[PDB]
RNA sequence: CCCGGCGAGGGGAGUGAAAAAGAACCUGAAACCGUGUACGUACAAGCAGUGGGAGCACGCUUAGGCGUGUGACUGCGUACC
RNA sequence: GUAACGGGGCUAAACCAUGCACCGAAGCUGCGGCAGCGACGCUUAUGCGUUGUUGGGUAGGGGAGCGUUCUGUAAGCCUGCGAAGGUGUGCUGUGAGGCAUGCUGGAGGUAUCAGAAGUGCGAAUGCUGACAUAAGUAACGAUAAAGCGGGUGAAAAGCCC
């Protein structure tokens, strides 16, 4: 898996981007 | 007639006929108990304490059974801090058959 | 004198701490070792 | 006297099949029949079957007398679920659970 | 033995006529919710309704003493944006007097289900008759 | 030598599951949540074999309130009454009294005004 | 052999010590999900228990106020790590 | 949202003074039971009708035990007149536990006293498998669009014409 989602983190969810590939 | 006494520190009151659950007492199976610490004898016409024996009636019981009632459950629980005990209690009793009241 | 009819000594065989067992065999959570440390940890104390 | 009938590995949930053979419990076959017969799921068509088997069973069998039966005791169970993968959006896979049913018509006439 | 459990399916009632006319609102509320209670019956259980039915009359005529005709506010809320509504003890006794001595003992009983069926045993009335006469009331000196 | 576990483990799970019956959802079908509602339940008969003591006790004086004043006289006098005339009859007994036979209980209330002055 | 679609699945018959061994096959636990029965529940508020406790159901002994199941109502009671 | 007695209510059911009553704890006492330490009557493989005192407890120290698998005892003892395991019931120990049987199971278990441990799980966003919950709910993947007659078939919006 590999979409990433939120502006910062580890892993969260977020419609964003840069932060979340879980 | 019913009648008052004394036995394990608790009070009975009780019939001609009546079997009562004491403490255990160091009777055997067969021996007539006499209370003769009987604090009230009932009828119509009653003979209650002055003083706090009645000093002219007794109570005549013969002793049934020796045995042991449910088994009790003491769980000490101490939260967050790592502590239980688990124990088990059985109380001794005494079943005995009242045979006489004398007032 | 059989084999089943032997036995030790009083105090020759004392059993041995078994670390981690629970509230009532007194070595239970973290066993003897306390709290956050150094020496609680796996490997640790300081040398001599 | 009972007289059994199962479907066993019914390609239907177990919930969707009990809502049906909640329609005709203690009812008399014949009209169980008709219930099931103008009834628009595809659980009855499953359980009308059943029936069906039972009513033939006791009639072959042993039985009597088809005017006396009543549907006295109908139940499904839970039967072994198929495991299937389902691709979602973003590389993330479900699974399908395909739940399968048992289902067991007992008919007698006393 | 056991200690006595009045059963609840045997406990004898009886009916009370109280004239509430000139008396202290509580200091005769609390003699209310004591008989509705049964703490005046030596089979009194504190999970059995063993009380008495107890009928009030001339509730509008009830006592105060101080100040508190003009002064003693009853406060409740309805449940909504504004809500809080606000009526004085004379504002009450000229709108629904039965309410006084209902407020009254409500509060001095328990709460629950069971002080409910208690306060189910209260007939108050504003005049001066009644409907159960059939009942039989027989005249209680509160 | 390798010790499995399945079956003392599994008497020691049965026996927290039939302490546990009668009770609500998943306190008496699942062991984790059984295992803390039989500990709860064994604090609640520890202190409660405590309070029972003293409910009953309340409950004593309460029939020997309302029979002592459906004849006229107190508690607090009542219970000076029969200490001042050496009656050693508990409060059990005196709501029985209270409750099972009247005759007697006035008697005893008669004694005890009798003693109170 | 009978139901069904020259189905799947089942009911008999038969093999067997056993089909409470039928191949989805020794034993068959628990979570989970049902059917039937007894009791409770639609004016009553919260770690769901505990202490008391009526009524009901069912075994009792040949009355005896006790067992088993439910638990109206009531005092106390804010899980575990 | 009454919201500065907990509440109802109270002109005392408020405050001060004098008392006597009474309620009130797991405190003290009564009755029965268990255990730890120090010591007297009888007396040893010392048991106690005894009797002084003590017995909340985290980190931690000390003492005593239960259960599981395997080894000796044991080519012994139980067991197809039913073992292990599973599921109820009863009895019993202060506890971990133990004993006996109903049913299921269908071939192994193991007294006592010693020995050795992969020896005891509820937590580690533990690991594997199974099954829940949300829920028969979202969705069924381009808004290019289908309608009828006949056929086949157990059954046709979708197949063939």
């Amino acid at each position: 898996t590999c979409a990433r989602c939120d502006s910062x983190s580890r892993c969260g969810a977020x419609g964003k981007x840069s932060g979340x590939a879980s | 007639m019913y009648a008052v006494f004394q036995s394990g520190g608790k009070q009975h009151r009780v019939s001609e006929g009546q079997t009562v659950r004491l403490e255990k007492l160091d009777i055997a199976t067969g021996e007539t108990v006499e209370f003769a610490e009987v604090l009230m004898i009932a009828n119509g016409e009653e003979v209650k304490i002055g003083v706090p024996f009645v000093d002219g009636g007794v109570i005549k019981a013969e002793v049934v059974a020796h045995g042991r009632g449910e088994k009790v459950k003491i769980v000490k629980f101490r939260r967050r801090k790592h502590y239980r005990k688990q124990q088990g209690h059985r109380q001794w009793f005494t079943d005995v058959k009242i045979t006489g009241i004398s007032a | 004198m059989r084999l089943n009819t032997l036995s030790p000594a009083e105090g020759s065989k004392k059993a041995g701490k078994r670390l981690g067992r629970g509230i009532g065999s007194g070595l239970g959570k973290t066993g003897g070792r306390g709290h956050k440390g150094q020496k609680s940890r796996s490997g640790g104390g300081v040398r001599r | 006297m009972e007289t059994i009938a199962k479907h066993r590995h019914a390609r239907s949930s177990a919930q969707k099949v009990r809502l049906v053979a909640d329609l005709i419990r203690g009812k008399k076959v014949s009209q169980a029949l008709d219930i099931l017969t103008y009834t628009n799921k595809k659980a009855a068509v499953l359980v009308k079957k059943v029936l069906e088997s039972a009513i033939a069973n006791a009639e072959h069998n042993d039985g009597a007398d088809i005017d006396d039966l009543k549907v006295t005791k109908i139940f499904v169970d839970e039967g072994p679920s198929m495991k299937r993968i389902m691709p979602r959006a973003k590389g993330r896979a479900d699974r399908i659970l395909k739940r399968t049913s048992h289902i067991t018509v007992v008919v007698s006439d006393r | 033995m056991k200690t006595f459990t009045a059963k609840p399916e045997t406990v004898k009632r009886d009916w009370y006529v109280v004239d509430a006319t000139g008396k202290t609102l509580g200091r005769l509320a609390t003699e209310l919710a004591r008989r509705l209670r049964g703490k005046h019956k030596a089979e009194y259980t504190p999970h059995v309704d063993t009380g008495d039915y107890i009928i009030v009359l001339n509730a509008d005529k009830v006592a105060v003493t101080g100040n508190k005709r003009t002064d003693k506010v009853y406060y409740h809320h309805t449940g909504h944006i504004g809500g809080i509504k606000q009526a004085t003890f004379e504002e009450m006794i000229a709108r629904r007097p039965e309410r006084v001595i209902e407020i009254a003992v409500k509060g001095m009983l328990p709460k629950g289900p069971l002080g409910r069926a208690m306060f189910r045993k209260l007939k108050v009335y504003a005049g001066n008759e009644h409907n159960h006469a059939a009942q039989q009331p027989q005249v209680l000196d509160i | 030598a390798r010790v499995k576990r399945g079956v003392i483990a599994r008497a020691r799970h049965k026996k927290i599951l039939k302490q546990a019956k009668g009770y609500y959802g998943a306190r008496s079908r699942v062991y984790r949540v059984a295992f803390q509602a039989v500990i709860k339940a064994g604090q609640y008969a520890y202190r409660d074999r405590r309070q029972r003591k003293r409910q009953f006790r309340q409950l004593w004086i309460a029939r020997i309130n309302a029979a002592a004043r459906q004849n006229g006289i107190s508690y607090s006098k009542f219970i000076n009454g029969l200490k001042k005339a050496s009656v050693e009859i508990d409060r059990k007994i005196l709501a029985d009294i209270a409750v099972f036979d009247k005759v007697a209980f006035t008697a005893l209330v008669e004694k005890a005004k009798a003693a109170l002055a």
